[PDB]
């Protein structure tokens, strides 16, 4: 078997389109897995499932490369999964949004975002209600 | 009904205590737990590749707070302040008015997500499914202020996140 | 799950124990993650009729403390001695 | 009926026996008796009599309340003695637990229980701790939860939510300071009762 | 001159986000939730992050738990003691800002009163997972320090 | 005499006398939190979550104690469904613990790798604790009343699947530890307390068993459904630290013996008590009815209101006997309640129980007294 | 008053004093003093940087939530000096080097920028301007040190003529560059405790006669340099050429200028203090001249 | 119905925004002002009003138990129409 | 509709496992002296 | 052994109360009146 | 009014409790300010012990006197065995609590309270 298992290695070469594309996966991802493609995302994040794997690595992500006008070929972050595949990467679910889309509605986001603390468009928190009391504003023109 | 743990005579024939010195000299269980940690290292480990990989959660997750709608649009909050009520940690602020059309709704709902402690009762007590706690677990900020929200920051959450929170309250729904 | 059969052998006979039939990793044995919706029973007081609250009502049947005496024949203990226990027939010395 | 806790007359009858005994044994500090309809037994005694009442239940035959549960304090601010001392005492000679009651003020000392219980030791540090009851003779009586130089005793019922001072960090003086409590946002009273009565049996005559 | 000084800050900056060594306050239940991220699961030395360094030899702080008043001065003087560059992460409500005891007479309402934190991790407590993202958040705001590139321009 | 001034953090002022220690004296309060005094300004649903965040180990352990204290003041009484889950998740959060105090007992003193495989084990029961409740630890899942919500189709199998392997786990772990001659040469004959002296100092639990007394609530004073389950209570004979060890190993493997007639006994029916004065109705119904929506509304907003009295109510908690002393004023927020922690009087025996002992023995004994400083400081 | 900024509490950590600041060099000696004591009674605080915000965290306690705002700026860059202060009602100027640099000189950093903030100040209808001189500024001096602060005051009464000049003599302190400076290696030398500085400064925003003038900020005795370096060596039990024009510079008295007491600050004497600066480094007290 | 203050700052669903001398506004400089876009008053006002052939319709929000509680709404009035409480959902008989 | 909920498999789940098992292996202590003294006599020869 | 006591209770300086919380105070002792909505 | 004694049974025996306590203040002070490396001199913390020892000077009850120094006496063992640290000691003094108005006028130009 010791022969069966380099085999394997080397298909994972092949399974990752060759060399560079090999090495692609193991320097972003540090893992080269081949695994069956789910789908992709409308952002370029691809997903992948081998049940053969044990609960909690039989689904995985590879991040999109640019994201919302990020680079994110290191940068990769969890939040940039969008809700729709969330659910069924932390196995909320069995179903993946290609075969049970979400239910649509006018007001969900259509281009999700990830966390942007510490950038200039992070939240910055301040009262939602109007002025309570209003001042008495003095005549514009002299009487004293 | 009890069994003890620990009573026991040990043997004290020639045998036995051959066995016990032959442990002492060889360090026989010692060897025995080194075949234990060998064993594992040839066993796959329980890793998960983080952030590529995510550790499995249900419907019922309690997540990051979010403020829903109805298809049409409008609010589900009519501000009967019932979650302010029950928040163990006094974490909601509300304020409402009529709406310019008439409407019961809030002005202010703040959520201090620095007091609060992720119970989800506010979103049992909630009459309309208009507070929930979502998926999302990966909100940390650089800031304390980032982490106090208004009605802004929790209905843009509704808005994000309404796709998976409307599948998750569908899946568990029927255990409410 | 696919540990070679020379590992396998090896860290068996290491751990002196049959690894492979109760192995710490989870596989397809772990139910679905996608269920069948529920529908879940209604309890007792679920009836349309002889069912009146007050026949039910726990709360209205506590009553303050019985005072037996206030500054306002044999001898017992606060309850039976307790009986001693027996030696467990499953497996009574580790 | 599956919604109501079913009662057990014959610990009832078995509890209000033996308070009777404890009654008729020790008259010089027992004042009151009573039985929960949950079956509690609670000895309500003489502050005097902590010593001798607890050394009888420890060490007689027929009681042989060899464990000390617990020993805290109640604060009623509307009595002359606010204070109410409780021991909770277990028996497993005869499978059973006992409640022995005293009271004080802020100003007369309780007997320590330490010579009965050696488990009272902190818990009454505890006691003088967080409601300045004073337990005489105790081996080593001082605070226990409390911060160092904390004044006041928090769990009285006048004393504060957020208590009178904070800390934080100053950097001109280079080390933690205290000074008196500001909230950014004020602790929100509820006034939560309903003005309709729940309870009859337990209506206070007029 | 600055494309050397550029690429000396992305040296300096990997250096120190890949050997991220934390000292943990366990204070309290959310220093369960940091064990379980050093757990195998997570197993947040694979990252480079020892599962426990003393507080000489730390790079970061984490703050698991409440920090009562009692404890506020000795959380202080471990900071102080930490050889920089040095940094702290508030983890779970306690730590950011009192959680469910803020209201209490003996408990600092987030320790952020008492030492700079530069990461909040949300949750009460927050998942392994979820300390685990905040971690690599810390890691990737190292990334952007750009200490040498301000000093040349000093 | 060399003076030293140095679960949570705990500071010990020691006395030494070359490598001997004289004199340890705790100082505690570092994670108190006005816990008891907080309860007072909540209702009984409000004051619920406080008791996961007390021994931050046990949770459902510490709701369940509070659960039965409200439920006998109320004077109500859950449903056999809730009370068999209370049971099944109440042996869960047993086993939670002794991994925890076992394999950080070890981990303390230097045995660090039988921590690693049996958190692999905690994780999956967080995720039982999850997928009831949506929460891996504060729960906040057990209530007056009953439970919140009904297992999830499907829980049960993968608990099965999970105790099914348990036990060899812990044949591991006595692997590592059990024969070890330098575990025991850490444990055997240290912090030996007499059955006498572990009654007057207050001990319960494995503090008191250990020493050959026999005692277990769930036999002599059983709550919820533990009279129709069937376990032996380990007893040691010696002690002292090593029997406690042997005490909570052979305590988590009755706990997979109670867990799997849990598992075969589950009833149907309802959760929580078919009162909607105590516990809310369903959603469906709060939509529909008024009398729902009303109930819905007070129990969410007021709170039930509890009859006046005073009950002291007890467990067999992991750590020993976990109690309340509960006061009702009649209203619908708690007067007094007072949480009775084990490890309390536990630490309170460690300068007794370390006389004629080393300093690292110090380590030892604090790691068989399963002290978290949530309990108690409170 | 705008609403807003009416007075609110009691001058604690939560309560809000009215006072909304741009403290420019905050992130030096005299800043963190400053910043502090702004934070400290609840008042609105803007810190322009410079540095790496790593080099600002140890301002962030130091007010509650959202009361300290940090912005990025350059010296050189008007558009972000009119962002920092568009929304406040007093600028404060501690910006500052002890040495030159390839990048800013003395004149850069006394007189351009100074000049640059008072006049974007004004522009932008700032009420307040607080700017740091010295007391022996002097167009004469051998330091070009103090030829640049006597130009820059000159430029800043100028350019807003309501601005408070404030002129310290060396300031000693935790952080100074003063009993500091002695500790590692014909003049008289009147130095001003750090936190005497900062109450002057804090005071000088509430007092509404100090806007338009100009205050010297002396310690309360004279020493002999010498006398002053021996002490510091007792109590301690043991640079630039301009640096040690500066030290060699008697401190000139000027009596026509108020002072700390005029802003209801009493002076703090250096034998009270000296032990909390150099206990780190680590007695008869340095004779004065009357 | 986001709009803009003269001074630029949007104007949320609350009519919130700060006036022209609030210095509060400078914690938006470098960063940013949240503001839901999606108002509801506008979007509820959308929704055709729904023509029934009753006095009396019953609204409980859409999808069951997963909308509000069922509230009856009386169409008598022949100048307006019936507004739901909870939803805004709005009714006219025929 | 019938009611669906959380229950165990008709007949129960399969027996569980938890006693100790600690499998006994290796020679006897005569054993292991033999061929530790067999090993030292070929080693000095 | 009593001992005789003829001074006023007078607790203010082992409370921990701070002084402007004493002097400066003014307690309302009163029946709340009921609330008219019910 | 006849109550239970703490310690002594009449003023004359709690003023010589009291008096023992104000010697062992008075003795302790130079050892705190050289263990706690404090920057106050000795004469600064003994008018701090004298300070604290008069505004009770008015108590005439023994059992309140007792009471007084039992805390008094917790206070001092705290400040021996070094229990406290810097930051306690130092609290006596309220060094950033800048100085409260205490005549009408401050007080009204500063807010409503008293
Ligand atoms: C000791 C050294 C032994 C060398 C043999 C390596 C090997 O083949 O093991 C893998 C192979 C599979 O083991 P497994 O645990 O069943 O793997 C699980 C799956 O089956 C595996 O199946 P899979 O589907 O996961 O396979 C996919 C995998 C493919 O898996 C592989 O192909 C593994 C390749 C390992 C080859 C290394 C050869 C040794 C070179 C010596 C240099 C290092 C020493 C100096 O793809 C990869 O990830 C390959 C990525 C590259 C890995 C980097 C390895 C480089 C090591 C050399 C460093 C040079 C720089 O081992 C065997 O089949 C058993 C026989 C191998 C000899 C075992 C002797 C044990 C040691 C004696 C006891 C003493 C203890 C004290
Ligand atoms: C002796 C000299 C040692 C040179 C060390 C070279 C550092 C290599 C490196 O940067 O790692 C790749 C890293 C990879 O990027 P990364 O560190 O952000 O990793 C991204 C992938 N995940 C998400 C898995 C973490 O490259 C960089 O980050 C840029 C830093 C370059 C530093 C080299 C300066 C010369
Ligand atoms: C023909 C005539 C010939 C004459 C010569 C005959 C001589 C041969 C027969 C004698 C053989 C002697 C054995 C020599 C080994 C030393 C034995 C020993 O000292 O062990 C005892 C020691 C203490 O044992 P203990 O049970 O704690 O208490 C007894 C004391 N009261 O216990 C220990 O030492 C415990 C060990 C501590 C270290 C633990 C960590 C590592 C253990 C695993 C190591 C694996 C083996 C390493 C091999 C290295 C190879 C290079
Ligand atoms: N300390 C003393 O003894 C005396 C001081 N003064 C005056 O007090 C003021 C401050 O004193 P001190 O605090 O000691 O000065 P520091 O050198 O301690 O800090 C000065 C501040 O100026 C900032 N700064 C310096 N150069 C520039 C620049 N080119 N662009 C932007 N910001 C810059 C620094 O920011 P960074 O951290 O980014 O470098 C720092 O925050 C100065 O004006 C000084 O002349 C007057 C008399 C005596
Ligand atoms: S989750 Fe709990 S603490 Fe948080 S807002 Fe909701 S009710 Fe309040
Ligand atoms: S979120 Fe729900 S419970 Fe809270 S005020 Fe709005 S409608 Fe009421
Ligand atoms: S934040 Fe929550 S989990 Fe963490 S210590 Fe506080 S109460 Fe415990
Ligand atoms: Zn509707």
């Amino acid at each position: 078997e010791l022969l069966q298992v380099l085999k394997r290695g080397l298909q994972q070469v092949s399974g990752h389109g060759g060399l560079r594309g090999y090495l692609r996966v193991l320097f972003r991802a540090n893992d080269v897995r081949v695994g069956t493609l789910v789908g992709e995302d409308k952002y370029g994040n691809k997903y992948y499932e081998d049940n053969k794997q044990f609960f909690g690595r039989h689904r995985w992500v590879i991040y999109t490369t640019e994201m919302n006008g990020k680079n994110t070929f290191w940068d990769v972050d969890g939040s940039m999964v969008p809700p729709e595949w969330h659910r069924w990467l932390h196995c909320m679910t069995d179903d993946p949004p290609t075969v049970k889309p979400p239910t649509a509605r006018k007001f969900i986001w259509t281009n999700h975002k990830f966390n942007l603390s510490g950038t200039p468009q992070q939240y910055v928190p301040y009262s939602t209600t109007r002025k309570k009391i209003q001042e008495w504003v003095p005549p514009s023109t002299p009487y004293k | 009904t009890y069994k003890y743990v620990n009573l026991r005579e040990p043997s004290m024939d020639m045998k036995s205590v051959t066995d016990r010195a032959a442990q002492t000299l060889l360090w026989t269980e010692l060897i025995r737990g080194l075949g234990m940690t060998l064993s594992y290292l040839f066993r796959e480990p329980a890793t998960i590749n983080y952030p590529f990989e995510k550790g499995p959660l249900s419907p019922r997750f309690r997540g990051e707070h979010a403020l829903r709608r109805y298809p049409s649009g409008e609010e589900r909050c009519i501000a009967c302040k019932l979650c302010e009520a029950v928040c163990p940690a006094q974490a909601i602020t509300i304020e409402a008015e009529p709406r310019a059309d008439g409407s019961r709704r809030t002005t202010r709902y703040d959520i201090d997500m620095t007091k609060c402690i992720y119970c989800g009762f506010c979103q049992e007590a909630c009459p309309v499914d208009a507070i929930v706690e979502g998926p999302n677990f990966e909100f940390s900020t650089e800031t304390h202020e980032e982490l106090l929200y208004n009605k802004e920051k929790l209905l843009n959450n509704g808005d994000k996140w309404e796709a998976e929170i409307a599948a998750n309250i569908q899946a568990d729904y029927l255990y409410r | 799950a696919s540990a070679t059969r020379f590992i396998q052998w090896l860290r068996n006979w290491a751990s002196g124990r049959d690894l492979q039939a109760k192995l710490q990793l989870r596989y397809q044995e772990i139910s679905k993650r996608t269920q069948p919706p529920p529908k879940l029973p209604v309890g007792p007081s679920h009836k349309l009729s002889n069912n009146y609250y007050c026949t039910r009502d726990g709360r209205r049947e506590a009553m303050p403390p019985s005072i037996v005496m206030s500054s306002q024949k044999k001898a017992v203990s606060p309850a039976p001695p307790i009986k001693r226990w027996e030696l467990s027939q499953d497996e009574p010395y580790l | 009926r599956p919604t109501v806790r079913p009662r057990n007359d014959v610990a009832h009858k078995q509890l209000s026996a033996f308070g009777e005994y404890v009654a008729e044994i020790l008259p010089k500090y027992v004042q009151q008796v009573q039985v929960s309809c949950f079956n509690e037994l609670e000895i309500c005694i003489h502050p005097d009599g902590v010593i001798p009442v607890l050394t009888f239940l420890r060490d007689h035959s027929n009681a042989q309340f060899k464990s000390l549960a617990d020993l805290t304090a109640v604060d009623i601010p509307t009595r002359q003695n606010r204070f109410e001392i409780v021991y909770n005492l277990l028996s497993l000679r005869f499978n059973s637990r006992i409640r022995v009651k005293t009271y004080t003020d802020e100003l007369t000392p309780i007997e320590s229980s330490v010579p009965v219980y050696k488990a009272a030791n902190w818990y009454e540090r505890e006691i003088w701790d967080m409601f300045g009851v004073f337990f005489a003779n105790h081996p080593d009586l001082r605070r226990i939860l409390t911060d160092y130089g904390f004044e006041g005793h928090p769990f009285r019922k006048d004393f504060p939510l957020s208590g009178y001072v904070e800390l934080r960090y100053d950097d001109e003086v280079k080390r933690v300071v205290a000074e008196p409590v500001e909230l950014a946002q004020e602790f929100r009273k509820f006034d939560l009762n309903s003005p309709w009565e729940a309870f009859p049996a337990y209506r206070q005559p007029p | 001159g600055e494309y050397v000084v550029a690429k000396l800050d992305d040296l300096i900056n990997w250096a120190r986000r890949s050997s991220l060594w934390p000292m943990t306050f366990g204070l309290a239940c959310c220093a369960v939730e940091m064990m379980h991220m050093a757990a195998p699961r997570y197993d947040m030395d694979r990252f480079g992050v020892v599962f426990r360094a003393s507080p000489r030899q730390s790079d970061v702080m984490i703050v698991a738990g409440t920090l009562t008043n009692k404890m506020a001065p000795a959380l202080r003087k471990v900071y102080d003691q930490m050889p920089e560059p040095r940094y702290v992460v508030s983890m779970g409500s306690c730590a950011n800002g009192g959680g469910y005891y803020h209201y209490s007479y003996s408990v600092v309402r987030g320790c952020d009163r008492i030492v700079p934190v530069d990461i909040y991790v949300p949750g009460c407590p927050p998942t392994a997972e979820a300390l685990l993202y905040g971690i690599l958040q810390l890691q990737k705001k190292i990334k952007r320090e750009k200490r040498l590139r301000i000093w040349y321009r000093r | 005499n060399l003076t030293l001034n140095f679960h949570g953090v705990l500071r010990l002022v020691m006395e030494l006398s070359g490598e001997m220690v004289r004199k340890c004296d705790p100082h505690i309060g570092l994670l108190h939190r006005g816990t008891e005094k907080l309860i007072e300004y909540k209702t009984y649903l409000q004051a619920l979550p406080y008791f996961d965040r007390l021994d931050y180990v046990s949770m459902m352990c510490n709701e369940q104690a509070y659960s039965l204290a409200v439920e006998k003041l109320l004077n109500i009484r859950p449903p056999p469904r809730a009370q068999w889950i209370r049971v099944l998740f109440g042996e869960i959060t047993r086993l939670l613990n002794h991994i925890m105090a076992v394999t950080t007992h070890a981990l303390d003193i230097g045995a660090m790798t039988p921590f690693f495989w049996m958190f692999e084990e905690r994780e999956k029961m967080f995720e039982f604790y999850e997928r009831v409740s949506g929460a891996r630890m504060h729960a906040a899942y057990v209530r007056p009343g009953g439970v919140h919500q009904d297992l999830p189709l499907g829980l049960m199998d993968d608990i099965y699947e999970f105790s099914k392997n348990f036990s060899l786990r812990i044949d591991e772990l006595e692997e590592m530890l059990t024969n070890n001659r330098i575990w025991r040469n850490r444990t055997v004959d240290i912090g030996i307390v007499t059955a006498e002296d572990a009654l007057n100092y207050g001990f319960s639990g494995v503090m008191l068993r250990g020493s050959g007394i026999q005692w277990d609530l769930r036999k002599t004073q059983p709550y919820d459904v533990y009279d129709q389950v069937e376990f032996d209570v380990p007893i040691g004979s010696r002690g002292d630290c090593y029997d406690r060890y042997l005490c909570r190993v052979e305590e988590m493997r009755q706990s997979i013996r109670i867990i799997s007639q849990c598992l075969n006994k589950m009833p149907p029916g309802e959760i929580k008590v078919d009162d909607a004065k105590v516990s809310p109705p369903k959603r469906a119904e709060m939509k529909t009815s008024m009398e729902s929506l009303i109930h819905h509304f007070k129990l969410y907003t007021e709170g039930y209101q509890v009859p006046p009295g005073a009950t002291y109510t007890a467990i067999e908690a992991p750590k020993g006997e976990f109690g309340v002393y509960l006061v009702s004023d009649g209203s619908s927020r708690p007067y007094r309640c007072k949480i009775k922690a084990p490890g309390f009087a536990h630490l309170a025996g460690l300068d007794k129980m370390s006389k004629g002992h080393m300093l690292a023995d110090v380590v030892a004994i604090i790691g068989t007294q399963d002290i978290v400083f949530g309990e108690v400081d409170r | 008053l705008h609403h807003a900024v009416i007075p609110h509490g009691k001058g604690g950590r939560s309560s809000v004093s009215g006072i909304v600041a741009t403290v420019f060099g905050a992130t030096g000696f005299l800043g963190r003093y400053v910043v502090n004591h702004l934070g400290r009674m609840g008042s609105q605080v803007i810190v322009p940087h410079r540095c790496e915000p790593y080099d600002t965290m140890h301002l962030r306690p130091m007010g509650d939530l959202g009361q300290i705002i940090f912005m990025d700026w350059n010296g050189r860059d008007k558009d972000s000096i009119r962002r920092a202060v568009e929304h406040s009602s007093v600028v404060i100027n501690l910006v500052g080097r002890e040495w030159e640099t390839q990048n800013f000189d003395f004149e850069d950093v006394f007189v351009k920028i100074p000049q640059a903030i008072a006049q974007v100040s004004k522009e932008a209808g700032v009420e307040k301007f607080i700017h740091i001189s010295h007391l022996n500024a002097d167009i004469k001096s051998s330091s070009k040190y103090l030829r640049s602060k006597a130009v820059g005051e000159k430029e800043v009464r100028e350019t807003f003529p309501e601005a408070t000049i404030i002129k310290p003599a060396e300031i000693f302190g935790r952080e100074d560059r003063f009993l500091n400076y002695f500790a590692n290696i014909k003049t008289v030398k009147q130095p001003v405790y750090i936190v005497d500085v900062t109450k002057g400064i804090i005071n000088a925003i509430k007092d509404p006669d100090a806007r338009g003038k100009t205050f010297a900020f002396v310690g309360p005795s004279r020493y002999l340099l010498f006398d002053l370096v021996q002490y510091v060596f007792a109590v301690a039990h043991r640079t630039t050429r301009d640096k040690v024009e500066r030290i060699h510079t008697t401190d000139k008295i000027l009596p026509h200028l108020p002072g700390l007491e005029d802003l209801g600050v009493e002076a703090t004497p250096l034998e009270l203090k000296a032990i909390e600066v150099l206990r780190r480094h680590r007695v008869q007290p340095a004779k004065t001249i009357p | 119905g986001v709009r803009t203050s003269p001074t630029g700052e949007k104007v949320t669903h609350t009519g919130q925004v700060y006036d022209d001398g609030d210095y509060r506004k400078v914690r938006f400089v470098g960063r940013q002002k949240e503001v839901n876009e999606n108002f509801a008053i506008d979007l509820i006002a959308e929704q055709p009003v729904s023509q029934v052939g009753s006095r009396v319709i019953s609204c409980d929000g859409g999808g069951g138990a997963l909308g509000h509680p069922r509230v009856y709404i009386n169409l008598d009035k022949e100048t307006k129409t019936g507004t739901c409480g909870y939803c805004g959902l709005q009714f006219r008989q025929q | 509709s019938k009611v669906k909920q959380d229950m165990p498999p008709v007949g129960g789940y399969g027996p569980i496992d938890y006693k100790r098992n600690l499998p006994r292996r290796g020679l006897s202590g005569y054993s292991m002296f033999a061929v530790g003294i067999g090993a030292l006599l070929f080693g000095y020869w | 052994q009593l001992i005789t006591v003829d001074e006023k209770l007078d607790i203010t300086t082992i409370t921990g109360v701070p002084e402007e919380h004493i002097k400066t105070r003014k307690a309302r002792i009163f029946v709340p009146a009921r609330n008219n909505m019910q | 009014t006849s109550v239970k004694p703490i310690f002594s049974r009449d003023m004359n025996e709690a003023k010589r409790r009291v008096r023992e306590l104000y010697r062992a203040w008075y003795r302790e002070v130079p050892n705190t300010v050289h263990l706690f490396q404090l920057d106050i001199s000795v004469k600064q913390g003994r008018d701090k012990v004298r300070e604290m020892f008069k505004k009770n000077a008015h108590i005439t009850d023994p059992r309140v006197v007792d009471l007084l120094v039992i805390k008094g006496k917790m206070e001092l063992e705290e400040t021996i065995k070094v229990w406290k640290q810097r930051t306690h000691v130092m609290r006596f003094f309220h060094e950033t609590e800048a100085p409260r108005p205490k005549d009408f006028l401050s007080k009204f130009y500063v807010g409503h309270d008293p």
